[PDB]
RNA sequence: CCCGAGAAGGGAGGUGCAAAGUGCCUGAAACCUGAUAGUGAUGGAACGAUACGGCAUGAAAGGAUCUCUGGCAUGAAGGAAUCAUUCGCGAGGAUGUAGUACGAAUGUCACUGCCAGUGUCGUAUCUUACGUUUUGAAGAACGGGCCAGGGAGUGUAUCUU
RNA sequence: AGCUUGUAGUCCGUAAGGGAGACAACCCAGCCCGUGGUUAAGGUCCCCAAGUGUCGACUAAGUGUUAAUACUAAAGGGCGU
RNA sequence: UGGGGCCCCGAAAAUUGACGGGGCUCAAGUCGACCACCGAUACCACGGAGUACCGCAAGGUAAUCUCGUAGGAAGGCGUUGUGUUCGGGUCGAAGCAGGGCUGUGAAGUCCUGUGGACCGUUCACAAACGAAAAUCCUGGUAAUAGUAGCAGCAAAGCAGG
RNA sequence: CCCUAACUGGAGUCCGGUGAAGCUUACAUUCUAGUGCACAGUCUAGAGACCUCUAGGGGGAAGUGAAGACCCCGUGGAGC
């Protein structure tokens, strides 16, 4: 429960990334829907005659660095608070809640995750995953 | 309601097609057999007899014989009728030969630019004569 | 001779199957690195000098 | 205990933290059966990409000055409508109004509770699959019915950088 | 000969997007992403966004409505106009 | 009589059909000019990403950077294991089906359900290290399909119990 | 054969039981013309087309069977 420490330049960059990553395509592999053997991850087109590798606008969008998010707000949570994957209670003593927010480890049991959330609530660090 | 007496077939068809693609009005085209087609009568009848006896019997173009259905066909050509816009436009178009009973006393509007007296020759035949020479009864 | 002590030979063409080596008395493929039970193409050698 | 002709099998019931219920750990896809959502017996095909809508979902992990609707301030590129004058055979042009009102976006104040997303369908534009041999592939050229797993620059010696 | 063999330039191969109905190499154009604007080629009767546009003539044959082109018929003739 | 524009005859092909189609006649055709508009990812502008070189660094410049096959170069993602640092787990590990978020992406992380015992990470290092395809190999399984066959050379069965 | 007809038994058709295989990247209700490696159900422009099922014989899918056995090439073989 704290105000996000983001200056108006970074607020504009955050909204810019919101719009531009709303418009960003999913970058599925070519012909992934046709065959059930194929996955949803990106593989570079390689055939000499393939229409995606030839950059047909009707066939999709090629993976390329022009689509990248703004450099300042890159890697930030959609809430804006930066993410720190917390895999232990000792990682709460090297993060400050003024502009960040933790993410508790998936394999953590209730016994130590309860202690983690208690220490975060007393310290003030924002937590993305929890229960209520 | 369009009175197609003394109007060019293609110009009337293009005007009605654009009006129906505006997309609100049901257009009735009475007196469809009195529409005009420019050109010599021999060439007009030659083209229409070639187009009449064209297709195959299982597949081919079953080009109509009635004057109202020929005018409907010509307006069908200038529409995207295989699309939903074209299908709605063709459902919102009715062509009649003569005056049907429900259109007696109704109000009509005729296209100025599609008039037949804008032409400058005697070379024309009516759509009714072409339908009649295609074997139609109307 | 892991995967290699077989005596398999290809069937040639004209049978609708691929050209890989197969057993002399059955159609089961053998001895090639992509056949089941075939030799590891480029496996480690005991004569390598890792030092 | 019941059905069943039945040492089959099924239901009820119990042991077991858990049926894990006799090739029985977890238990994928292909394939098959049923249910839910959308559409559907007037309908055009590389099954998708982009934009906008209908229906269903949207609990968690996504947003809460976030979603919807307006006012005000600054507004890059561009730039009117209307009216007046004058020219032009005419369609129209020039001048002024006016670089005005507007205008992407950047801020701020109200207003609102949905929005991002997911599934399917429709509408508008674009695309005749993938790999290979090819000068040229959607090819009436070759390979694949589908799914899972296995499947191709490795070592010794020697020379060079 | 959409044949074969050269040369200069530019292309496809390895070239998107926009337009020629579709078009490897013809025109604009060489192209990081999103938004706004204006133009290029080409088009503005409908299919299809924008002209049933203006001026001066021609064509009466549905000729034509086909830049380049492997996709488009000649010699000859016409008191057709 | 000569020189010109358009048109006509010359002009016959095999599935019905091609000005792209409808159609069009002072044109929706041809010729000589003209006006206004439409129309790209081009050009302009704004915001953003990457790259090139320079700068100690902040950062600076790019009209004179941004397409790409064979191919060269650089930087990263992933699997398995070793040394080493820091760890997670019956208050529920791996794996599996779906979904949210981040990243240009390789992929990572998170949530829901199931599960019943192991699993990662820092800095480095190795490899039996990544599949979509080889009429590829092994296994499972479709469509064909409740179809062909259950006939031809010896057509054999019916009543009662 | 002109010129086919009728009849018989077994199939087929229909029904009960049993019950495989071969083609298959995907979609697919097509027809014409053009274009495209010059032989297109999928492109382009038109024309048709409500869907499902049964029987039919085989027009098309350059139908399936199959790394062409004719011709050429290989500093490939064998026999003579
Ligand atoms: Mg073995
Ligand atoms: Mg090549
Ligand atoms: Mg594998
Ligand atoms: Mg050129
Ligand atoms: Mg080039
Ligand atoms: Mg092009
Ligand atoms: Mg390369
Ligand atoms: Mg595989
Ligand atoms: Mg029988
Ligand atoms: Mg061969
Ligand atoms: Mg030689």
């Amino acid at each position: 429960v704290s105000t996000l420490d983001m200056d108006p330049e970074s607020r504009r960059l955050f909204n810019v990334r919101k719009v531009q990553k709303g418009k960003k395509p999913q970058f599925k592999r070519t012909c992934s829907h046709k065959f059930k053997r194929l996955d949803d991850n990106w593989r570079r087109p390689r055939g000499s005659q393939g229409k995606q590798r030839r950059k047909y606008v009707s066939k999709g969008a090629l993976v390329q660095v022009g689509y990248g998010s703004p450099a300042a707000v890159k890697g930030l949570h959609p809430s804006g608070y930066s993410d720190v994957l917390i895999s232990s209670i000792a990682e709460l003593e090297l993060v400050d809640p003024s502009y960040e927010a933790i993410r508790i480890a998936g394999t953590i049991g209730a016994q130590k995750k309860a202690l983690i959330l208690a220490k975060a609530e007393e310290a003030g660090i924002k937590v993305l995953n929890s229960g209520r | 309601v369009i009175d197609a007496k003394g109007l060019i077939l293609g110009r009337l068809a293009s005007s009605v097609a654009k009006q129906l693609l505006s997309g609100d009005e049901k257009v009735y085209i009475i007196n469809a057999e009195q529409a005009i087609i420019s050109g010599s009568r021999a060439a007009t009848l030659r083209e229409y007899r070639e187009t009449r006896e064209r297709g195959a019997t299982e597949f081919g173009p079953y080009f109509p014989k009635r004057p109202d259905r020929i005018l409907k066909r010509t307006i069908r050509g200038m529409l995207p009728y295989k699309r939903a816009r074209g299908r709605d436009a063709m459902s919102r178009l009715k062509v009649y030969v003569g005056v049907p009973y429900e259109l007696k006393g109704a109000e009509t509007v005729t296209i100025p630019d599609a008039d037949m007296r804008l032409l400058s020759s005697s070379r024309y035949v009516e759509l009714g004569e072409v339908s009649q020479k295609m074997g139609s009864k109307f | 001779y892991s995967g290699m002590e077989t005596s398999a030979r290809g069937w040639g063409s004209g049978r609708g199957v691929s050209h890989v080596p197969r057993l002399v008395n059955s159609s089961r493929a053998a001895r090639v690195p992509h056949a089941k039970g075939g030799r590891r193409a480029h496996p480690p050698k005991p004569e390598a000098d890792r030092s």
